[PDB]
């Protein structure tokens, strides 16, 4: 019951991908080859909702590893718990896009499609009962932004009414790593806008500020950066992998917080995060978390949430607690500095409690907010488009794929009218 | 798959292969036989039980200087039908090369690269070596580029062309030859990487402290140059670039395809002690004058497109904070247009170091791909110093009597009047 | 009680047989010279089916061999294996027809044929109750397709009561071994529709298909795609050399797949294919298998099922299973996706299920089709006859041999009118 | 059985079988005297103890050449009687080899030949060495051929022509010669694979690196192209070739049997370490012009039947891949009534290497053999060169006075006119 699929999309999307799998691996136990190691009943119990089971109590995920570039894909078989995937599952092209989101989207995204679609069917008719599926990827690159919203496209056509996660990584205004970024972004936001139920937006920028002066840490990996993104990804799911005490699937949350069918952005914050020298000075509990996850500097999204306003926040929260306790933090949040909190949905606070903590530390909390503030994310990106559009700019390699000026024409319009909302709700 | 194929053209073609392809063995523990003792696939293929060989091209319409690679220290390395000779060389004469000379030999050298292609499993693009001021650099190299388009108009084709300055020139007639062949590149190419000898000549006396560079010299920084642009083809990285990429994030305009390669830090051996070696100080000397690999008038104009490829151990914050600071700097202008200016890109390996050379090992290492409008200026003069001599018809029957028309000449004049105007409009 | 001829005609169906023989005695307990290896009293209770046993306790196939090149026949006896063949049941000619069907069906086969009629006389009065006959062979080359046809005949005109099966290798379009083999095809083909109960079509391009990308082997040899063929062969007749729960022999299945005299082609398919390093990542299981056999890559015969009509299917497993689990899944594959399922024959699939799985694996599937698709193999032949005749191009060889134009043209006709009949039904 | 027995006729009859021979007394590992130390059974009878003997007839109307036979490295392989000479030759006169000279020695031969073929068990076959401009050669062979097809209509008959192009003619009355002897070839013969000199001259040079070329180098390559014919008979292989399958998979039409024979790889023993020896590269060799055994236009006319014989190392699946990528290739042509044109046999022996020889030894080989509808110029040529020599009755009188008259010439031109329209036809 309630089974999901995986899947994982160009560099970033595989790299994270890893990292999760490695994680939510060590949580229900089971080694890189080694078929199980599990101390727990509960453990073994809810495997079946990310794994399938061959002979002699193997385990194996339900997840698929996408890229046009090789090369990636050589990297995380090298990696250790490499050879836990099955081989079917990797799906890759010749050449990468080059950071030309036209040939994710056309020349070499079309080629692969069907493999990948292939792949999926079988995945579904196997399991008994298919809850939703969880894409990894980016909008700034060629295949995560092109290839990923053709793929979202392609299994929308085929499934309707099944849940579309997507965990997406954000551009941010001083640091690019791509000058066309702005188009990139902009192209496959409209993608988006239509086709998926709940998208997690995730900053680089963010996630270093957090690294260098909350962890307090001089030198920051990819990898260690990736580990927060993981963290959360474990955190949203944890309702349907463990008994709680409330529970909240992918379809409760996604419910209660989307008051209309485009404001479907959601900005994800975690705690605690401790440092490694600062954590014997802290006494472990709700009302920290909860102090904790509604400050600015803990929002993966780089927007201040001071310059907008929550329509909706859920809370999601691992180890034993009072539920009183949390309720009560909730509402001194709310009635203290309702400033921020919008007055015609009366209580915009969710709540789901479930008993198993991760493995590290004994209580913590995964915040997902649905705020105005996404507005200005939005906006920046828009204003890059307008200034790079005027001079026609770089616009010769998009049309040399297919693309035509009137779907950029388009998009902006769709991306304009999605920040008009926003604004109008605020 | 992903393999990428040199052809080395002329004498300064080859002699840079020479040293880039040294370089690269040296850089894969392959020694000067071809056994080793995957990655390097790219570059090199695998025949036999245990030899790999190089995927190039040797083309000169002249024995004297491929004779030499043939019996050399890298003799073994090559097969000899990679090597084309044999024949009377463009005497400087763009006509010859293109027309008379490059005539007879084109077929061969065709064939080779066809076969090359076939070898290989849907290879990126290819990198052409020559100098802008030969006969065979210039005439030839269009000729190559042309059959080029014809086969694969498709695939990526990058250049290094050995440009001239005014004031360290070695040739009479090298204005000629560059107009003519810039104006047959201009289609053809999808980037092309200017280098300036007398750059290169300042950079090893002011940084090398070496008051007599030779050009077995020059030639290693320009393979080092070559090597920070493709590791990341060849090597596992923390964030990646390929040769698309570059055609995709340097070129705002078709005809515009003209940048800049810079590199840092260039250090002799004693002076690395007393040197702390940053992050942010590289990318500072990456855009200051004296670090240009053509001389420019970089601070008059502006940047369009910067791609910064790092190597060695490097904290991608780090970067991130040098270029936030680079930014916030005054003095260095972006185009009003372009917001976000720097394509970043690292590589975990450190760069080598050649037995018996001139550059110090260091930790971390930075190659800037940078696109300016200042290289424009280079144009004009270049224009003025062939408008004095197209005046008197100086030279003129040399390239008459080897099937080359007169208004050619003007056409191109036209041409590059048409390009310099282009950027002085882009730059607004 | 019901026992089998075993018939080898030119060099493919030696090898195949020759591997054929060796995958049976395999599973029977049977060594190369040694008389008795086996393990359990199932094997030795039907070993007289394909055996015979001489004294002290020896056993020999009541196999025959036959060529009219004579290398072929030295191969075969010097492998390892050679000694248990009785050296009575290699009859082979002096000089091969050298691709030249005339010359198989003529001036050869003639003067070979008297010599293997006396074998078969021989091995049919020896035994008891005479089943049915298996021919192995071409349909590309002289011998195989030209002198086995003859023999067929002459079979035919003996018992007519009797079983026949062929297994035949097809041409492929884009492979051509022989420049005539649209005549060769054409010439058999006619000869086959009038004396055959039911026929296998098999391709090497589809086999080649498999052992590339479904086993993930990078240097198949002629060995190694036989193994398929044998494979499958085994699993045919496994209804009538072992105790089942369901059991159909080569009458049950003829019986239930052939609705028309004429549409007696079938295509084989198998389960599992497995490749080496993938196995592992499987959980063993019906569902799978049936998965596994429907779909358009595991289909021996180079034709796409999608563009046709499945008349009837015959489903043989191996090992023990849920009959219940395996009747679920065949109403699944005919509800889910009837489109492909003819209306008017009600229930499409047919099932046996034996208790003994081969030597390796757990559980596995023999599938065979009579599809409507099959018409596309024989139209690209036609064609291709077609562009040959009307040039008269290499006709002059067969006319050498007593062929005339005539026949071509009756064979032709002949041909068109099946592949008529077959796209009627769809 | 499948026994099969050589015929060499003229000098370079004589000299090609010298070759081949010896090339078949090494495969099989027999030493020069005869002793071995079954498959061969094909081309070796046995007698005595243990020697072996090859079943070859040897054919001249002069004594020169086969006397160094008698008098070699290989005097002990041959009975006396299976060599036969001792007279004046057919000086370069197709008459001479025809009426008066051949029918002095023609009994003798031909009872040695019945002979040889009582000792063996059902041969399939002849090949017959010898030159289209000898006359001996050109004469001898008509009568030959004829005999042979008075005593087993039936049995396939094969011959290795040497065919003279026109820039490397060694004799004056080559054309005459060749249109006679060819004319009464036609009938009797089955295929006749054509080899011309000029063309093994440039493939000695380009890809053995070999300036100069004797007769004697030459002959070892076809010597290895007969060797490549033959395996599947001498073999045992994955997928087998004979001579009967050659004429039925090569000629669609009677008087259409004149294919080609290339080769690959040609490689000296410095090339081949620098070489990544692929199937797909080999059958990639086979189909351009400069690998061709004959000058012919090859990329004029249009591909009819192809045998692909590859021997070594091979992988099935590989072979087909090649195979479709030449047939999706554009440029080559294949005629529009047959869809599918290569015939392809397989064999595991790896081609052997001649002490002191030109080529290095190889794992994977291929001989193809191809029909094509450009040899037609070739013959087109030929009759331009009778035409004028005809027109003045030019050495006329040597012909006439040996008993030919002068109404066959121009019948035999009417003849080769009507073959040449016939290709002509066909290729539409
Ligand atoms: N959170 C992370 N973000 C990353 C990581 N690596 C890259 N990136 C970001 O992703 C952006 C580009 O994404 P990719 O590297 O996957 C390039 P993509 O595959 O989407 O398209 P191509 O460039 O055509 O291959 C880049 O601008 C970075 O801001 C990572 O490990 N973690
Ligand atoms: N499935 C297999 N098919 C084969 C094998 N060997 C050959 N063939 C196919 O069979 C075709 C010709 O069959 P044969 O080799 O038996 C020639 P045949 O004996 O039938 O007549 P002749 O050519 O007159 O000897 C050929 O075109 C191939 O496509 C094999 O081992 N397995
Ligand atoms: N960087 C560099 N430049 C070189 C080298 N050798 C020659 N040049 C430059 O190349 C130009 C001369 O052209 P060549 O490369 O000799 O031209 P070519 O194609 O060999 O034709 P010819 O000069 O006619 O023999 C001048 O501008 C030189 O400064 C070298 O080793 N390194
Ligand atoms: N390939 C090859 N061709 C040869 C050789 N020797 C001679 N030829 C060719 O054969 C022709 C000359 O005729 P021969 O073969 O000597 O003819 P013959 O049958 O001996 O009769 P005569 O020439 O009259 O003595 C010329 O076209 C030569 O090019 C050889 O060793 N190899
Ligand atoms: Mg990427
Ligand atoms: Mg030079
Ligand atoms: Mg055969
Ligand atoms: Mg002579």
């Amino acid at each position: 019951m309630r089974e999901i699929v995986h899947i994982q999309a160009g560099q970033c999307g595989n790299q994270i991908g890893a990292k999760f799998w490695e994680v939510i691996s060590d949580e229900h136990g089971i080694d890189p080859s080694g078929n199980y190691v599990g101390d727990s009943d509960l453990q073994l119990e809810r495997i079946s909702v990310y794994y399938n089971e061959a002979s002699s109590h193997k385990y194996v995920p339900r997840a698929i590893l996408v890229d046009l570039e090789p090369g990636t894909m050589d990297s995380v078989r090298s990696g250790a718990f490499g050879h836990l995937f099955r081989p079917d599952n990797f799906i890759f092209g010749q050449s990468g896009a080059g950071n030309n989101w036209a040939k994710g989207h056309y020349t070499e995204g079309a080629e692969l499609v069907d493999s990948v679609l292939d792949v999926v069917r079988k995945e579904c008719e196997n399991c008994d009962c298919l809850q939703g599926f969880q894409l990894t990827h980016s909008l700034g690159g060629g295949t995560g932004s092109g290839m990923g919203t053709l793929l979202i496209s392609k299994v929308r056509e085929e499934y309707p009414d099944r849940i579309m996660n997507t965990f997406s990584v954000v551009p941010s205004p001083k640091v690019s790593d791509t000058v066309v970024e702005p188009y990139n972004a902009t192209l496959s936001i409209h993608q988006l806008v239509e086709n998926t139920d709940e998208t997690y937006c995730i900053d680089n920028e963010a996630l270093y500020d957090i690294c260098f002066r909350t962890l307090k840490l001089a030198t920051p990996t990819y990898g260690d950066l990736n580990h927060l993104v993981s963290a959360t990804m474990s955190g949203v799911t944890t309702s349907l992998r463990f008994p709680g005490q409330l529970n909240a699937d992918l379809r409760k949350l996604a419910v209660n917080m989307v008051p209309f069918p485009r404001l479907h952005f959601f900005m994800p914050g975690f705690a605690p995060l401790t440092a490694r020298g600062s954590q014997q000075y802290r006494a472990l509990t709700v009302p920290e978390l909860t102090q904790q996850m509604f400050d600015a500097k803990n929002m993966m999204a780089a927007c201040d949430p001071r310059h907008g306003r929550y329509l909706t926040v859920a809370t999601v929260f691992r180890g034993r607690m009072s539920m009183k306790e949390v309720d009560e933090q909730m509402l001194a949040i709310q009635s203290k500095n309702s400033s921020y909190f919008v007055e015609w949905i009366p209580n915009n606070v969710k709540v789901a409690v479930c008993d198993i903590p991760p493995r590290g530390l004994k209580m913590s909390s995964t915040f997902i907010g649905n705020s105005t503030a996404i507005q200005e994310l939005f906006k920046r990106i828009s204003e890059q488009f307008t200034a790079m559009f005027r001079r026609k700019a770089f616009l010769h390699w998009y049309t040399g794929e297919g693309m035509d000026e009137m779907e950029f024409t388009e998009a902006e319009s769709n991306m304009n009218d999605l920040v008009s909302e926003y604004q109008q709700y605020q | 798959m992903r393999e990428c194929i040199s052809i080395h053209v002329g004498q300064a073609g080859v002699q840079i292969g020479n040293a880039c392809w040294e370089l690269y063995c040296l850089e894969h523990g392959i020694q000067p036989d071809g056994q080793m003792p995957d990655s390097f696939n790219t570059f090199f293929s695998e025949t036999g039980a245990g030899k790999h060989v190089p995927r190039a091209v040797f083309v000169d319409l002249e024995p004297t200087v491929i004779d030499e690679v043939r019996t050399g220290t890298y003799r073994q390395l090559f097969h000899p039908e990679q090597l084309i000779t044999g024949k009377e060389d463009a005497a400087n004469n763009y006509a010859r090369g293109h027309y008379t000379i490059g005539k007879e030999i084109i077929d061969l050298v065709l064939d080779r690269i066809r076969k090359l292609a076939d070898q290989c499993t849907g290879l990126q693009g290819f990198l052409v070596f020559h100098s802008f001021g030969g006969g065979t650099g210039s005439g030839f190299t269009s000729l190559l580029m042309e059959r080029l388009s014809v086969d694969y108009g498709k695939k990526s084709k990058l250049e290094f062309s050995i440009y001239p300055a005014p004031q360290v020139s070695t040739a009479v007639v090298e204005p000629y030859n560059s107009i003519l062949t810039t104006h047959t590149t201009l289609e053809h190419s999808d980037c092309a990487f200017m280098v300036d000898n007398e750059a290169i000549y300042d950079i090893c006396r002011r940084n090398l402290d070496i008051e007599r560079p030779t050009y077995t010299n020059l030639n290693r920084l320009i393979g080092q140059i070559v090597s920070s642009i493709t590791a990341s083809l060849r090597f596992d990285g923390a964030l990646n670039v390929d040769l698309t990429e570059f055609q995709t994030n340097l070129v705002p305009y078709p005809r515009i395809h003209f940048p800049l390669a810079t590199y840092a830090p260039v250090i002799s051996a004693e002076k690395a002690y007393h040197e702390q070696l940053s992050v942010a100080e590289i990318t500072n000397a990456c855009f200051e004058p004296a670090n240009q690999m053509v001389k420019c008038d970089p601070r008059h104009g502006k940047y369009m497109a910067c791609c910064l490829l790092y190597r060695g151990d490097v904290v991608p914050k780090d970067v991130n904070a040098a270029i936030a600071t680079i930014k916030t700097k005054r003095t260095i202008q972006f185009v009003d247009w372009c917001p976000t200016g720097f394509k970043v890109g690292i590589n975990y390996q450190p760069p080598t170091v050649v037995p018996g050379g001139d550059l110090a090992k260091v930790q971390r290492a930075v190659c800037m791909l940078s696109n300016t409008t200042a290289i424009a200026e280079a144009w004009a003069r270049l224009d003025h110093k062939f408008d004095l001599m197209y005046a008197k018809r100086a030279f003129v029957h040399w390239y008459v009597g080897e099937g080359m028309e007169e208004g050619e000449f003007s056409e191109a004049r036209e041409d590059m009047a048409a390009l310099e105007k282009d950027y002085e409009e882009v730059g607004v």
